[PDB]
């Protein structure tokens, strides 16, 4: 998953 | 000065992720998550110009007003030069493995920071056919945000999820220190105090606080508190006295940088803030902040 993704 | 904030300019787009005021010119940048990037005048409130740079998000964009160009990094890894005057691609790169969430630009010196998901800030120069010249690794999660010391740009911080900050110095390879924020969901936004009277970084988290730092005793001065979502950004203002934070909250605050304390909360209604500039010259005091669906330009006071 890719966190800070917004 | 008296805080009479006025709305200068506010339009709507696609979320605005960077932002960056030019230092001569009455325009603003914004770098969208669309891809897009827009240059305003905020003053006539016509578009300067636009370009769909890439179909990314574009996390992070900066005048360089010296050269005459936009620098822009996006979430395809790559590094793009634009000539604002005439549209030209100076030059496009892939800069990192990774996606791009901030760049910073040297005041004098033809240098660029980036800084990645791929743990690292990397330095390019422009004079030099924009080599990567240095690449600064230690930090152990994404790399949000790079800022220069402008009383001393041979030396930048980083914040990183890491929880850290690190101070490093051109042309060396470790931290002159690292900074242990007690942020424990990351730093998310670091940004220096511009004049010489005080020794100070600020640092703003997803942990809702933003700290306040004398950077030659590493201690923390204060602690703001209030935000109720992920702090993007907390800034100093260049020439009032005050600090400028955005939040996932949707609203800005300006907080008292003597007392610390809260003076103004501001829901300009364009949901969560992302991003923020302000006027270098401090022009009319022009901030300028990028949200979920659009920006604004106010006039502080």
């Amino acid at each position: 998953v890719k966190l800070h993704y917004t | 000065m008296k805080l009479d904030i006025k709305k200068t300019f506010s339009n709507r787009s696609d979320r605005v992720k960077g932002i960056d005021f030019h230092p001569t010119e009455p325009w603003v940048l914004t770098t969208l998550y669309s891809g897009r990037v827009e240059i305003w005048n905020y003053e006539t409130q016509v578009e300067v110009r636009s370009i769909q740079v890439t179909e990314t998000p574009v996390r992070a964009g900066k005048f360089i007003a010296r050269k005459n160009w936009i620098i822009v990094g996006s979430d395809d890894f790559r590094i793009r030069v634009f000539n604002y005057n005439t549209g030209e691609k100076v030059v496009d790169f892939e800069a990192h493995p990774d996606y791009i969430r901030s760049i910073a630009v040297h005041p004098t010196k033809p240098y660029v920071l980036s800084g990645s998901d791929d743990l690292t800030v990397k330095l390019w120069n422009w004079e030099n056919n924009w080599a990567l010249e240095q690449t600064f690794e230690g930090h152990e999660h994404f790399v949000m945000c790079v800022a220069f010391n402008p009383k001393d740009p041979s030396t930048f911080a980083s914040g990183c999820l890491d929880r850290t900050v690190k101070v490093w110095s051109l042309g060396q390879s470790t931290p002159n220190f690292t900074l242990t924020t007690g942020q424990e969901r990351g730093v998310n936004y670091v940004d220096y105090y511009p004049l010489p009277d005080k020794p100070y970084m600020i640092t703003a988290s997803d942990d809702l606080t933003i700290k306040i730092w004398d950077y030659q005793t590493k201690s923390c001065v204060a602690t703001l508190e209030g935000h109720m979502s992920n702090v993007s950004f907390a800034v100093f203002h260049p020439t009032l006295p005050i600090i400028i934070s955005g939040s996932e909250d949707g609203t800005l605050k300006i907080w008292n940088s003597s007392t610390y304390k809260v003076e103004k909360t501001l829901n300009v209604g364009l949901e969560r803030s992302w991003c923020i500039a302000t006027h270098p010259t401090g022009r009319k005091n022009y901030i300028a902040s990028g949200f979920d669906n659009g920006f604004t330009v106010l006039s502080l006071g």
